[PDB]
């Protein structure tokens, strides 16, 4: 396992950790999710190209498409949340408590 | 929304689950999960209010993170073995990340935090769908890759789920949070037998789904979401309160009720594998679920709470919409213990 | 008056019907445990000229 | 015993053809009677919920419930018996094909076995 | 403080009702005299007449399935035989030693 | 065995299809007929057992308990007929349904060829009792009493299920006959020690043991009269039956293991008999007397000698009948006084002479006066304990004395002296109550003529 | 009657269990609903699982 | 991970008291740090300095508990000349429990700690002796 | 009269108990054998039970692949 | 769980993309075609457990 794959997985772990920190700005949560899918795309593309799995060249595009669709949904949700409060701050969603 | 749109979204949710269940390719499983996630969001927001929007966005965030972890596990598995078929996981912690993603999808501890919030935010029908249908696909994947799981991690998260559900149900006055913690504890019971017997997992899933359907339909019929709001049901529909109390006793695992069948079997199975301490601890912890079920039963039908004057008008009207499957659900969740050996049908 | 007291006193017949049904079911369940009939070491016996089974 | 991977198994076959060599459950089977009783209880609860005379509101509805319950119970019992027959057949075949793992124990009489005696005092 | 000092609209606690006042010979069974008398009669007949008498007689004359007289006759015949033979009554060993195979110690 | 079970099941449709004012009459008559049917089981053999089928068998330990369980239902119906007068037909039918279900569960529990079936029914008996206690209860603490009764039982019994499934996994069968013939010694090991504890504590909690007896005063005081009757008469004997059934597998580990329990019971009988002396409540006093008697039964079972087992069986039957009678008497007083405290209503012998005679007979039979079966069990257990150790008698001696004391104390506080001047609603005793006491007391004095009928399988 | 039966025997089994379960329920269920804390806990448990179970 | 378990279990019970005490102290410190991280993540009390003080308090309490456990159990096992006896673990376990009670300064919590830690230590010793499995592998 | 009309002989109960014991002993030994067979099959993988799916070899393409060395 | 509809109906919904050595377009071989071919042939029908050992 070369160092490039390790760097990509480290990048994904950093994006996931930053998503889990939640300083503020749920928009940053969506940004972290998109960084995660970008790292997934890059490493999956590198693995597939390297092993010459010709039919697997389908998979990255599919992934991209689906992930981007998810982003759209998320953005819509964000707007409505903002549409209630005027700002996308995380701490505004304190109505529901365990 | 438009009934045609609602029907299309429900069919899309079910088609995503079926695509997960019938496919042998990891990418198709991920696509089915994506389809289910996409079609589930409007269902949680049928009744538009800030609470439902907050619940939907929390659910979307958790499920999207779970899907990303699932894809990373799939890609690492492909890296260490050029395989896409759903089989033995072929690798170290790639399996750990797969288990974490499936646990977040199911709501197992320590990823349980979103279930009570999403259940409280959404209505009762959305909560019914969320707590019943959304468990089939991740449990199917876990049953498929059960021989790969590390028993230590799975058993740890199962015991954590049971403990957290038992403790968190004690503090609730809202009925939806009670149902959410019950779901967490039941999933904990389900996943503790996956390393040993997947048939027992499926049996527990069937029994739990029947009991949850009966409970949610009874809660919808007597439209109460709070303990005190439920305490007013006896003055109109005492038979509903009696059926609800019997169902709650069944969900507590009391013999000879139906809810005793899974735990019993599970305990039995775990004793075949030279495991005693965990079954003992699981029973002693499910005692807490029984305690808060019994408190709800006290507040529901065993005592008569004060009523209000306007209640008299409700005496003059009858429910226009009637649920056809409610009678069957109650009987199946109450009186199917003698048919226990039928579990050999590999349900 | 017949056909009138029946509609009110019909319930009484149920317990005795259950009793006779239980007796019949007990005999029927007994019929399935005859694998060792007239085969015990303590009671091996030669059948009578007009006997088929030692016990029913 | 995970029989999902059994060789020569049709994926979505509820009852395989080889199950037809097993005796079907009798129509007076106690489990079938219990399923009919479950259907009758379902009918009674259905009458009670909709605020109808519990015993004598719908005879057709109760009959339909009982009949459907009996039908499903008969097929479920067939599948149950078939699966248990498969389990026993597999166990016996494995015991037959692996003699070294299941040795014949030497028959020993109690007169030549020494069991420790613990008095009750 | 304009509060009515009443927590809620409640029925007053009813006083206990006597079955003797509205009906002498009330038997303490029911407020309806006919059901009263018939309940008394059926309880007395099916408890004292049927169960306590016929059941006690049935239990008294139960056949000897415990085999007490059988055991007494067996012991009588056995002792009659043993005394005559000169055998020493009951043996110490419950089973014959010749058919018991002890394990040899060789210690 | 179905000749008893099927009529008990048919009791339910008969009750629910009964005319609105004929439920009590129909229920009592058919319950008495079913009791008569149950009498056939008493003719036991000196051989193995009455093995009816693969699912149910009878034994001369099971037969007296079955007969008592069947006989208790008409008495419970007659006792409950009074305070359920102002109640709707549906709820009275539900009450009768719960009583019938309790009888059915007990009947299936006492035959129970298999231990898992026994456990399932043993815990199935819990639901009707809990509902009866928490629904038709007068005070506000019935909910807490129901919670205590449920959770003590389940905490005791949850390890029992694990122990049973483990035992079946190792041995291969949970059947009583197979277990008895294939019993093998248990090595003195930590795992075996914990298996013994799991097998024993579930039945110990229901006796109940002196350490674990708290739920019982709450449950007895807060339950209605039928609930108190069924708790004191039958439900306490389930633990003793379970111990006598399960102890066979336990040896030789029981000797070392038994000491903590033997000491707890021998001191707890004294403690509870002494507690009875200073009590302000009839129901609590009867409950503590029951605790003392069942502690003695625990001692008898733990000694595990033939005389111990015969004494335990006789004492269980006698205590069931006597405690049911005592609770019935206390309820007759309560229905007139509505206070349920001894010191309020006094001198009742002057106003109710026949009821005072019933009180005297009940207190005498609780006192273990010879040749009643109460003293038969008392003396058999005492002799077995003396053979076990010559010092036990001293404790036993104290117990007997203390018992007599509080018994006559309960007879003197409420019946003798001067009647309270203010109470004027003490009406003459009804025929129903006198019939209830007569039907409670006559079986004891009939059984003392034929003690072997209740002395168990080791007779 | 009072020292052992009404107080200490009550203190040991039932009251201790009630107090412990009450405290555990209060601790577990007292979450303010901030997904910040939830996901920080998620990160902590993910890293702990990566460090402990392999 | 299991490195601390291997370090603790490899040392004989009746010898090397200091090594056992050090291993127990390390295990206790790790447990206290994990609990502190959980508490900080779930509840930010007021600030960084209060949080680090809380983590230090929890870690030192757990480390002291473990150290007392190890030293007392090992010393009791060595002096009694009867190793593989759960009673030694009982005594050491609630010496640790009593130290916890002294740290929290409550007699009731000290007695509760003695009960519920001596019993737990005895149970762990019995499990080690008899081979009980907390997380059994799937045998069949 | 009671023995004639209500009860039966000892042979009936004796032989019924013999049959019941025989059936129960067979069930117990079958349970032990089934547990042992399950344990053996799971570890070895030789038996019909516990079969986990592998890649089907009918999916492999056996054709020249534009390169002589596959 | 897994409902093997493809095998029951003979549809081949996604089995074409599972392995490297399964009918690539224009007969383009994977980098490890021979090794995967050998491993698949060896493990066919053996089962996962015996296959793994
Ligand atoms: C062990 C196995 C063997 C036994 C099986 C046990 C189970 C069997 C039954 C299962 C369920 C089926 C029936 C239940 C439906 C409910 C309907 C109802 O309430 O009854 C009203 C109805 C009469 O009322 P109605 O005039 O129609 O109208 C009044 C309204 O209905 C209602 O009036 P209302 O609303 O004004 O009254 C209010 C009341 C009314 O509320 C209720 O009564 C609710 C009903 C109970 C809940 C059922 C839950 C589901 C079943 C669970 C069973 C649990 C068993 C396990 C053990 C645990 C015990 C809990 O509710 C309350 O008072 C609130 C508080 C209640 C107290 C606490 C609640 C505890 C209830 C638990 C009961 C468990 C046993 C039930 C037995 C049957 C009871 C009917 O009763 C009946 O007539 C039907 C009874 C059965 C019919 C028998 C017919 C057969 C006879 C002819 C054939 C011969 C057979 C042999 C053939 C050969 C012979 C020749
Ligand atoms: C002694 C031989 C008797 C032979 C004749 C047959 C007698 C049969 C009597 C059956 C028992 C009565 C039914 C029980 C409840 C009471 C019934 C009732 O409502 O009475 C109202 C009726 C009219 O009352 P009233 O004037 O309208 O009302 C006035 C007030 O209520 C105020 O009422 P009171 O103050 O007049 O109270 C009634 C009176 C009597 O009422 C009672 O207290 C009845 C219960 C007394 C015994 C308490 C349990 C102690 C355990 C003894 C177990 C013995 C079982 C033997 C088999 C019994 C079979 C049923 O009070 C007493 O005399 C207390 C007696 C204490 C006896 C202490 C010694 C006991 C052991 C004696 C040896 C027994 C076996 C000897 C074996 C060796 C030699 C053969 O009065 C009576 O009938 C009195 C009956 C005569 C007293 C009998 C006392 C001895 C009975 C022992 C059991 C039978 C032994 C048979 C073999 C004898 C040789
Ligand atoms: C809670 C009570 C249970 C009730 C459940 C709902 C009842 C209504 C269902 C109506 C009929 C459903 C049957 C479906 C028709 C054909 C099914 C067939 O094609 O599928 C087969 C399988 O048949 C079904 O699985 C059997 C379902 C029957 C469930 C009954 C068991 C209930 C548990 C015992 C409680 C008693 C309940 C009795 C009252 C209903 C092939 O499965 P296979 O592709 O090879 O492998 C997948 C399953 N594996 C992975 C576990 C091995
Ligand atoms: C009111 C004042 C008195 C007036 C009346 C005066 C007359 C007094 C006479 C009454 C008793 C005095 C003693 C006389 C005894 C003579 C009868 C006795 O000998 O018979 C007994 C018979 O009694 C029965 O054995 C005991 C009664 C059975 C008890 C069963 C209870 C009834 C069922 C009700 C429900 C059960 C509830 C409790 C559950 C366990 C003992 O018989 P036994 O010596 O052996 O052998 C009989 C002959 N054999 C050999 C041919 C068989
Ligand atoms: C609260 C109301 C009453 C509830 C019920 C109470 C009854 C249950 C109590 C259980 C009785 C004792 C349990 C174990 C007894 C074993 C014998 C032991 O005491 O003697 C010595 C044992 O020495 C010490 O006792 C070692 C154990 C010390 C740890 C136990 C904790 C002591 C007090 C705890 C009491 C708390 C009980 C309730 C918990 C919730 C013998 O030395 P040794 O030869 O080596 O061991 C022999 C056993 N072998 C053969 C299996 C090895
Ligand atoms: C002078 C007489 C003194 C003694 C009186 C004894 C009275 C005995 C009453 C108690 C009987 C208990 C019931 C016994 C049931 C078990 C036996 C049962 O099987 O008998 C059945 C018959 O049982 C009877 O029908 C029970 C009668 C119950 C009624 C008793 C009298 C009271 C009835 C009251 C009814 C209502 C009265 C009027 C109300 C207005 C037929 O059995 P069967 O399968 O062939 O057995 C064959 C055995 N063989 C092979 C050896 C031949
Ligand atoms: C008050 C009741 C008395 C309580 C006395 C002790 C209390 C302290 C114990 C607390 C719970 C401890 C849980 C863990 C105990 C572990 C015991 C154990 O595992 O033994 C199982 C033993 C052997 O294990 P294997 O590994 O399979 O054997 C192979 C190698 N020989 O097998 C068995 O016997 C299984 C039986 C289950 C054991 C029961 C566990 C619970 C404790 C026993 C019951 C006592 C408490 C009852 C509560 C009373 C409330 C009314
Ligand atoms: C591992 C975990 C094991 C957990 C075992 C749980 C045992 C079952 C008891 C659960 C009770 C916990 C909840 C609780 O007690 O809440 C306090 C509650 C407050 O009442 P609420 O109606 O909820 O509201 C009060 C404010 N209005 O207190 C009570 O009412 C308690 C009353 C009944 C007490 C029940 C006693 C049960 C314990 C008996 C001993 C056995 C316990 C089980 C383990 C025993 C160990 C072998």
């Amino acid at each position: 396992m070369p160092l490039v794959y390790m760097n990509i997985i480290m990048a994904f772990a950093i994006a996931l950790a930053g998503l889990l920190m939640y300083r503020s700005h749920l928009m940053s949560s969506l940004l972290c999710l998109e960084g995660m899918m970008l790292s997934l795309f890059i490493m999956s593309t590198l693995i597939i190209l390297n092993t010459h799995f010709t039919l697997a060249n389908m998979m990255p595009i599919i992934l991209l498409v689906f992930a981007a669709c998810e982003a759209a949904l998320g953005l819509s949700l964000l707007v409505m949340v903002s549409n209630t409060y005027g700002t996308d701050y995380v701490q505004n969603l304190n109505l529901l408590q365990c | 929304m438009n009934p045609i749109i609602y029907t299309t979204l429900i069919m899309t949710v079910m088609s995503g689950t079926m695509l997960v269940m019938i496919s042998s390719h990891w990418l198709l499983i991920w696509i089915g999960f994506e389809m289910n996630l996409l079609a589930m969001i409007p269902v949680l927001m049928k009744n538009f209010n800030p609470r439902a929007t907050e619940a939907a966005t929390k659910y979307f965030l958790t499920q999207a993170t779970a899907s990303m972890m699932l894809m990373m596990a799939i890609i690492i598995n492909l890296l260490y073995s050029g395989q896409w078929t759903i089989t033995k996981m072929f690798n170290p912690v790639a399996m750990t990340m797969m288990t974490m993603a499936l646990a977040m999808k199911l709501g197992l501890s320590p990823f349980h935090f979103w279930v009570p919030e999403v259940t409280q935010g959404i209505s009762l029908q959305a909560g019914l769908l969320l707590l019943t249908w959304q468990k089939l696909a991740p449990l199917s994947v876990l049953c498929q890759i059960s021989q790969s799981i590390n028993p230590n991690l799975m058993l740890t998260m199962a015991m954590l789920s049971i403990l957290i559900g038992g403790w968190g149900g004690l503090n609730q006055t809202q009925l939806r949070k009670i149902m959410a913690y019950s779901s967490i504890a039941h999933m904990g019971w389900m996943t503790a037998v996956l390393p040993y017997n997947t048939t027992m997992t499926i049996l527990n899933l069937l029994i739990y789904i029947t009991m949850t359907l009966a409970m949610f339909m009874l809660l919808i019929h007597s439209s109460a979401t709070t303990t005190l709001s439920l305490s007013h049901t006896w003055n109109k529909m005492p038979v509903i309160t009696s059926l609800m109390m019997v169902t709650l006793l069944s969900m507590g695992g009391l013999p000879p009720l139906s809810g005793f069948m899974p735990k019993w079997m599970i305990i039995q199975e775990m004793t075949k594998n030279e495991s005693i301490i965990m079954p003992t601890l699981m029973a002693m912890t499910a005692l807490l679920n029984l305690y808060f079920y019994m408190r709800l039963a006290y507040s529901s039908s065993l005592t008569m709470f004060p009523s209000t004057n306007n209640m008299k008008m409700k005496w003059q009207f009858e429910h226009t919409k009637q649920m056809k499957l409610l009678p069957t659900m109650i009987v199946l969740s109450t009186l199917v213990l003698p048919m226990t050996p039928a579990l050999s049908s590999l349900n | 008056n017949v056909l009138q007291i029946v509609r009110d006193h019909w319930v009484h017949i149920l317990v005795p019907v259950g009793f006779v049904f239980g007796c019949y079911l007990d005999r029927r369940s007994d019929e399935k445990l005859t694998a060792f009939r007239n085969k015990s070491l303590l009671f091996k016996r030669e059948l009578r000229p007009n006997e088929e089974v030692t016990w029913k | 015993t995970m029989m999902s991977g059994r060789p020569g198994r049709v994926p979505l076959q509820f009852l395989p053809n080889e199950a037809r060599s097993l005796p079907p459950p009798k129509l007076t089977d106690p489990r079938l009677v219990y399923m009919g009783f479950l259907g009758y209880c379902s009918g009674l609860i259905d009458n009670a919920i909709r605020r109808r005379p519990v015993v004598s509101a719908g005879l057709h509805r109760q009959l339909l419930y009982v009949t459907s319950f009996v039908f499903f119970g008969y097929y479920l019992l067939k599948r149950q018996d078939y699966m248990y027959a498969l389990r026993d057949h597999d166990m016996f075949a494995y015991v037959k094909s692996h003699p070294e793992d299941f040795p014949e124990k030497d028959k020993k009489t109690y007169g030549e076995i020494l069991e420790e005696f613990h008095p009750v005092r | 403080p304009p509060e009515p000092t009443i927590r809620l609209q409640e029925d007053p606690d009813p006083e206990d009702e006597n079955l003797y006042e509205k009906n002498p010979d009330s038997h303490g069974y029911d407020k309806d005299p006919i059901v009263d008398l018939w309940n008394m009669r059926v309880v007395f007949f099916f408890g004292f007449s049927i169960v306590l008498v016929l059941g006690s007689t049935f239990v008294a004359y139960l056949p000897d399935y415990r085999m007490q007289e059988w055991a007494r006759r067996e012991a009588e015949r056995l002792v009659k035989y043993r005394e005559a033979n000169g055998l020493p009554l009951m043996e110490s060993n419950c089973f014959d030693p010749n058919k018991i195979q002890l394990p040899e110690d060789e210690d | 065995m179905l000749k008893i079970i099927i009529p008990t099941t048919m009791l339910l449709p008969m009750t629910w299809m009964s005319k609105h004012n004929m439920i009590w009459i129909n229920a009592t008559v058919h319950s008495l007929l079913i009791s008569l049917i149950s009498l056939s089981l008493l003719n036991q053999l000196g051989e193995n057992s009455l093995n009816f089928s693969l699912t149910f068998f009878s034994d001369s330990l099971s037969a007296p308990l079955l007969v008592l369980t069947t006989w208790l239902l008409p008495l419970m119906l007659m006792a409950s007929q009074s305070h359920l007068s102002k109640e709707t037909t549906t709820r009275k039918k539900l009450y009768i349904t719960m009583l019938i279900l309790l009888q059915l569960f007990l009947i299936m529990t006492f035959t129970a060829t298999e231990l898992i079936l026994f456990y399932i029914l043993f815990e199935a008996t819990l639901v009707p009792t809990l509902i009866i206690i928490t629904r038709w209860g007068n005070q506000t603490e019935r909910l807490n009493a129901g919670l205590y009764f449920l959770f003590y039982t389940l905490a005791g019994s949850l390890p029992l299920l694990v122990a049973l499934v483990y035992i079946q996994n190792t041995t291969g069968s949970l059947n009583f006959l197979i277990i008895h013939y294939w019993s093998h010694p248990l090595s003195n090991s930590w795992s075996n020690i914990f298996m013994w504890l799991a097998c024993i504590m579930a039945f110990m909690v229901k006796m109940p043991l002196y350490g674990l007896h708290l739920w019982l005063p709450k449950a007895h005081v807060e339950a209605p009269i039928a609930g108190s009757m069924v708790l004191a008469a039958v439900l306490l004997k389930l633990g003793g039956y379970g111990m006598m059934r399960i102890t066979t597998i336990l040896n030789p580990l029981t000797n070392y293991m038994a000491y903590p329990f033997l000491m707890l019971s021998m001191w707890g009988m004294i403690m509870t008999s002494s507690i009875c002396l200073r009590q302000t409540d009839l129901k609590s006093l009867i409950a503590y007397s029951s605790v003392s008697h069942m502690a003695l039964v625990i001692v008898a079972i733990m000694i595990q000698t033939p005389w111990s087992f015969m004494g335990a069986t006789a004492l269980m039957i006698a205590h069931g009948l006597t405690s049911s009678m005592l609770f019935c008497l206390a309820n007759t007083n309560y229905e007139r006084v509505h206070s349920r405290t001894m010191i309020l209503a006094r001198g009742l012998q002057t106003l109710l002479p026949l009821m005072a005679t019933w009180w005297l007979v009940a207190s005498l039979t609780n006192l273990a006066l010879p040749p009643s079966i109460n003293l038969i069990g008392e003396l058999f257990i005492i002799t077995a304990s003396f053979s076990w150790s010559n010092i036990t008698i001293i404790l036993m001696g104290m117990n007997m004395m203390i018992t007599a004391l509080y018994s006559l104390y309960m007879l003197i506080t409420t019946q003798r002296g001067k009647y309270t001047h203010h109470i004027n609603n003490i009406k003459p005793s009804f025929t129903r109550e006198n019939a209830l006491m007569a039907l409670h007391i006559l079986p004891l004095l009939l059984l003392t003529l034929n003690p072997k009928m209740i002395l168990g399988p080791l007779y | 009657s009072s020292l052992l039966d009404l107080i200490w025997l009550e203190t040991i089994l039932p009251k201790t269990t009630s107090f412990i379960q009450m405290k555990m329920s209060i601790m577990v269920s007292n979450q303010k609903g901030l997904i910040k804390l939830y996901f920080l806990s998620f990160l902590i448990t993910i890293m702990i699982s990566m460090t402990l179970f392999n | 991970a299991k490195t601390l378990l291997h370090k603790y279990s490899d040392i004989p019970e009746g010898t090397e008291c200091h090594r056992k005490a050090y291993a127990s102290t390390s295990i206790g410190g790790a447990t206290g740090l994990i609990v502190s991280a959980y508490s900080i993540a779930l509840k930010p009390p007021a600030s960084f300095l209060e949080g680090v003080a809380r983590t230090g308090r929890y870690t030192f309490t757990s480390a002291a508990i473990g150290a007392i456990f190890g030293l007392t159990s090992c010393i009791s096992a060595q002096v009694r000349e009867k190793p593989d006896d759960p009673l030694n673990y009982f005594i050491g376990g609630c010496a640790g429990g009593l130290t916890l009670g002294a740290r929290t300064r409550s007699y009731g919590i000290g007695a509760a700690a003695c009960a519920y830690m001596g019993l737990t230590a005895a149970l762990v010793k019995m499990g080690q002796l008899e081979g009980w499995q907390v997380f059994a592998e799937p045998k069949v | 009269w009671i023995a004639r009309t209500f009860y039966d002989g000892p042979e009936k109960n004796y032989e019924k108990t013999m049959a019941i014991l025989q059936i129960e002993a067979e069930k117990a030994e079958l349970r032990l054998k089934e547990l042992e067979v399950r344990r053996l099959m799971r570890a070895r993988g030789d038996g019909p039970w516990y079969q986990y799916p592998t890649i089907d070899k009918a999916l492999i393409d056996h054709s020249p692949k534009t390169t002589p060395d596959n | 769980p897994f409902f093997d509809v493809q095998k029951r109906l003979g549809l081949d919904l996604d089995r074409w993309m599972t392995i490297q050595s399964a009918e690539q377009p224009h007969k383009i071989p994977g980098r490890c075609h021979a090794f995967e071919k050998e491993w698949i042939e060896c493990a066919h029908g053996i089962g996962g457990i015996r296959a793994e050992k």
